[PDB]
């Protein structure tokens, strides 16, 4: 759970106590990581990038420099430089940290998923050519990256291999919405059936 | 003291209160002896004009400029950079601006503040210019867009993505068929959203009942 | 205090910079000499509320 | 005005008008636009789908033949109501109050 | 103890009223300030801020004040020479409070 | 085998030439290609077998059901159905 | 018999269907209402196991019961939308 | 001459520009202090803009959709000048359209809202029931008087 | 000739009081609960159909 990690760790930037506590250097990095995941673009801007405290700490730890790069390049919609940044963030930040060793793999998956999301929303169609070149990989590599997240139903998109395009088919309509609703009521109908019956016997 | 309060406000995106500080600051440095304070005065002159560029006033540029001393005792490269960019902006022409900052690059490079607020000004005019083009069309070519704005195609496409996430006309771009479709329709229905709160609550409630009703067991 | 801990005293002495701000607000409502130097008036006014 | 009136459908294709009136498909559109202008008919003109879908019939001379049509069409309507009624009696027979 | 409704001819308690009822009318005009805004002001930009801090700000954000730990803003006394709008100062703010 | 491939491919194709329908369902002789067509009730038009026609033929049988009013359920029946449960 | 009748518009109105702008508004208000009264009902079952029924009624607002209030709210809306779907469907099949 | 001119512009018509120009060139264009002056040559040029805006307004109301290829022909304009004229008249807020740059269609409609359509439908049903209710009375009236 | 002009019963307010007193019947059509309006909906179809 990173949602509670981002609420505490971003707040603790602003009035931070080091009297029988840990360094600000570890916390500013650890805070950026968990904010990147949980916050969406609008709140990303408010609470990470336009954070005065994070600004003032500047680039003085290699760790700090690594995660800072990554959020900016996600934000400003650049893709060329995102692919090598991601690799550096993992090497210098996630691993040395004991606690993010455990969340190392998840970071890589989600991070690609997040940059795809922004691109997929904003476009109806892409080429396999243009998308690959833009992130800074190839046609053969892109096809594998996408075969991870699409069968898990994250991105809601198909790739026309025949045509050479990446088609977008993210539902935003009523059908998508109705499905969410019935999943809430079906967990209710079952839970009534168990509590109701059980009392009926005794 | 006054100038520094000026810079800070200009940056907070308030340009009236900012303007009065830079006005004072211009007057202070003109009235002190000029040995190094002309330099500081010229810099401030760029910032008074800069406040008003952002408000989109060229009347009050006419009032502040004068051939008495603000173009004959402070005749400089920054003046020529300002009335180019001022004039460009009103025309609603990004082309013109683009050409004005090519030959006045040194003004962006030397001035931190001038640059922050010209970065904003760029984004603002491009955003404005776009809305007008895409209102009366749908299924407009991305290539067509490039003709009117005066930018490379590849640039236009990256810029427009951001403004879908910015979420002021939010459509979808066709890279492979080279169209833009504009969608401006509602992205939820009200009864469905109020339903979400309602079934969520019932999920909790049934657990709570059972806690009270487990006395039978 | 406790009745009235906040107490705002309003001057009329003002500042030069303060007078520029009253003018602008007015100017939005009806532009005053928009082809001539407004700024003379500001200097000249020196007690005005 | 006459053909859409006697037919049950209230949208007419361009090709229908072209054969009947003996005119090019071009000339047909023109005719439709002028009917909207007069108030002979009113509605929407669809060139792409090649329709004119009417929303108003201006009241006409009524001859014996048209009454026959109007009467027929209401017999079907009366039968439609009656069949729905038989269904409405079957469901809910057991409880009404 | 608060105002309440009684039937005319049954003379009994049949229905209830808010206590708001049967008390002073609240602004005898319409509540809000006429087209006069922070734009029209023209003051006094700072001191108007101090009035916003005092009146609207606790009411909009309660939680913020709880963080400082202070009790919420005390009464305001508006005094000075007239033609300062001081009366208009309160109306402008109150407009925007909701 | 030749039967099961034929029931499946109604949902999988819209047409095949005579060469291609032979290769797929494994017919051995040319005459066998057309004989199996009459029996699975696909017409041959212009040397091509059409699975779309079987689709339609299936569709007409559904309509000759007298089962289908209550099964699919009229909109009017559903509303009545909900109403009366309460009234019990 | 004379009193009971009030024209033929008495029965014609059963077929008559209002603006659907209105229906959506009524159904919207009711949805929110049930959440807000479900919370009121959540407070009712906050514990509610201390002695004597009368002292619970006053304490957890069992007087002017939130369970009864939820029940009425649901039923008015459920039944109304039942008639609206039915009259609509009646209209479709009957006219055309 | 003036009478046909006023009449044309008031009532809703479809008309083509070089044929209207041919009608009023030997008539109105040679009348001075209107069209026959020099800087009124550019008030004659202006007469065209007003004719092609008249056709745009008419066609907007009656035609829900029309191909762009067609619309060009009727207006007597080139493709480029059609798009810019549609655009200007959509800024000025009178009409509304969505023009394709591939030049397949122009959809002169402002895409209708869900609630209004349903509203419109519910009213028609009340008019049918009212119509029958009044008719039945007048049947009784006619039969007996006969 | 005698032309039909719309009429409806609407009652005066002073009349009303007595209308309330004399109606002590359950009212098959009164526009009540679910039950009352399912009886109506059927009644309504046969009304129109005869018209
Ligand atoms: N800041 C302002 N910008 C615009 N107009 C202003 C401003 N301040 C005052 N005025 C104008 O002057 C008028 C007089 O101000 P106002 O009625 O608030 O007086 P006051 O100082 O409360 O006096 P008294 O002592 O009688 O209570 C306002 O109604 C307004 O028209
Ligand atoms: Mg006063």
């Amino acid at each position: 759970n990173f949602k509670e990690a981002a609420k505490l760790l971003v707040d603790s930037l602003a009035t931070f106590t080091s009297i029988e506590l840990t360094s600000y250097e570890s916390i500013a990095t650890y805070a950026s990581v968990t904010g990147l995941f949980t916050l969406e673009r609008t709140d990303l801007k408010s609470k990470v990038i336009d954070s005065p405290e994070l600004l003032s700490l500047i680039s003085t730890t290699a760790a700090l420099q690594s995660i800072s790069s990554l959020t900016i390049s996600l934000y400003a919609s650049d893709y060329a430089s995102y692919f090598p940044y991601l690799l550096e963030t993992y090497a210098n930040v996630l691993i040395p940290c004991k606690y993010l060793n455990r969340h190392a793999d998840f970071f890589v998956r989600e991070m690609r998923r997040k940059v795809y999301a922004q691109l997929l929303e904003s476009y109806k169609t892409l080429s396999l050519k243009s998308m690959a070149s833009a992130f800074g990989v190839s046609v053969a590599f892109l096809d594998n990256d996408l075969g991870k997240f699409i069968p898990n139903k994250q991105l809601n998109c198909v790739i026309d291999r025949v045509n050479g395009i990446v088609e977008t088919n993210r539902p935003d309509n009523k059908n998508a919405q109705y499905h969410l609703l019935v999943k809430q009521g079906d967990g209710l109908l079952t839970k009534l059936q168990k509590y109701g019956a059980a009392v009926r016997l005794t | 003291l006054d100038l520094m309060s000026g810079i800070l406000h200009c940056e907070d995106k308030d340009y009236k209160t900012a303007f009065s500080y830079f006005f004072e600051s211009f007057e202070s440095y003109h009235n002190l002896t000029t040995h190094n304070s002309y330099e500081k005065a010229c810099q401030v002159l760029k910032y008074m004009l800069l406040s008003k560029i952002m408000l989109n006033l060229i009347d009050d540029v006419k009032n502040i400029l004068n051939a008495k001393y603000t173009k004959e005792t402070y005749q400089s490269r920054g003046i020529d950079a300002m009335k180019a960019v001022a004039e460009a902006y009103n025309n609603r022409s990004l082309l013109d601006f683009n050409t004005a900052l090519k030959q006045y690059e040194k003004e962006l490079m030397g001035d931190e503040l001038t640059r922050s607020h010209f970065n904003a000004l760029y984004d603002t005019l491009l955003e404005s210019n776009l809305c007008k083009i895409i209102e009366p069309f749908e299924c407009v070519e991305i290539s067509h867009i490039s003709k009117i704005i005066g930018l490379d195609t590849q640039q236009v496409e990256g810029k427009l993505s951001q403004m879908i996430l910015d979420k002021i006309f939010y459509g979808v771009l066709d890279q492979g068929n080279g169209w833009l479709y504009v969608y401006e329709t509602p992205n939820q229905d009200a009864t469905y959203d109020s339903a979400l709160e309602l079934v969520g609550q019932l999920n909790k409630v049934v657990d709570q009942l059972f806690e009270k009703a487990s006395v039978l067991y | 205090p406790g009745r009235l801990d906040r107490k705002i005293e309003f001057p009329s002495l003002r500042d030069r910079r303060e007078r520029r701000l009253i003018f602008g607000t007015i100017a939005s409502k009806m532009s005053l000499a928009p082809e001539a130097d407004l700024d003379s008036l500001i200097i000249r006014n020196d007690s005005l509320s | 005005i006459e053909t859409v009136f006697v037919k049950n459908i209230r949208m007419l294709s361009f090709e229908d008008i072209s054969k009947a009136t003996h005119l090019p498909k071009d000339n047909v559109e023109h005719l439709v636009m002028r009917a909207i202008s007069l108030g002979l008919l009113k509605g929407s003109i669809d060139q792409v789908n090649e329709l004119v879908t009417i929303s108003w019939v201006q009241p006409r001379i009524i001859s014996g033949d048209q009454i026959t049509k109007m009467k027929d069409r209401l017999v079907e309507w009366n039968d439609q109501v009656e069949k729905l009624g038989k269904k409405m009696e079957a469901r809910g027979q057991s409880i009404w109050v | 103890s608060m105002s309440v409704a009684l039937h005319r001819h049954s003379n009994a308690l049949v229905d209830i009223l808010p206590p708001d009822s049967d008390s002073s009318i609240s602004v005898m005009g319409e509540n809000e300030k006429p087209d006069v805004t922070y734009a029209d002001v023209g003051g006094l930009d700072m001191q108007k801020q101090e009035i916003r801090e005092a009146v609207e700000l606790p009411l909009v954000q309660a939680d913020l004040y709880e963080q400082i730990g202070i009790d919420p803003p005390r009464g305001v006394l508006l005094y000075g020479p007239p033609g300062t709008g001081k009366t208009m100062l309160v109306k402008a703010v109150a407009n925007s409070t909701k | 085998i030749r039967d099961e491939i034929a029931k499946n491919t109604e949902l999988s194709y819209d047409f095949l030439p005579l060469s291609n329908i032979k290769a797929l369902l494994f017919f051995n002789n040319e005459k066998e290609t057309e004989k199996f067509a009459l029996e699975r009730n696909w017409p041959i038009v212009n040397s091509k077998v059409y699975f779309n026609n079987q689709s339609k033929e299936k569709a007409d049988y559904e309509d000759e059901m007298m089962h289908e009013e209550d099964q699919k359920t009229n909109i009017i029946e559903k509303a009545m159905d909900y109403a009366i449960s309460i009234e019990n | 018999k004379m009193l009971m009748n009030l024209h033929k518009e008495q029965w014609q109105s059963g077929l008559k269907m209002y603006d659907y702008e209105e229906k959506e508004e009524s159904n919207l208000a009711a949805t929110k209402s049930m959440v807000k009264i479900a919370e009121q009902y959540s407070k009712r079952i906050e514990e509610e196991k201390e002695l004597t029924e009368e002292e619970l009624k006053t304490r957890y607002v069992g007087r002017q019961d939130p369970k009864k209030h939820l029940s009425e709210t649901a039923d008015e809306t459920l039944e109304n939308n039942i008639v609206s779907v039915l009259t609509a469907g009646v209209n479709s099949v009957a006219i055309k | 001459s003036q009478e046909s001119l006023v009449k044309l512009f008031t009532t809703n018509e479809l008309m083509r520009w070089p044929i209207v120009q041919k009608t009023y060139e030997p008539v109105l264009n040679e009348d001075d202090l209107a069209f026959g002056g020099e800087a009124n040559k550019h008030h004659w040029e202006d007469l065209q803009k007003r004719v092609i805006e008249h056709n745009l307004r008419v066609i907007s109301e009656y035609y829900s959709r029309i191909t762009l290829l067609r619309l060009n022909e009727l207006l007597d304009l080139t493709e480029s000048q059609t798009e810019t004229y549609i655009s200007d008249l959509v800024n000025q807020g009178i009409i509304y359209a969505k023009v394709n740059r591939p030049a397949k269609i122009v959809n002169f409609e402002k895409p209708k809202n869900s609630s209004q359509l349903l509203n419109e439908w519910s009213h028609n049903v009340d008019e049918l029931l009212e119509h029958i209710e009044t008719i039945g009375h007048l049947i009784t009236k006619e039969e007996i008087m006969h | 000739t005698f032309l039909h002009l719309p009429c409806t019963i609407e009652a005066e307010e002073a009349e009303e009081i007595g209308v309330e007193h004399l109606l002590r019947d359950v009212r098959d059509q009164a526009a009540g609960g679910l039950s009352i309006r399912l009886t109506n909906q059927l009644k309504s179809l046969k009304g129109l159909q005869s018209k």
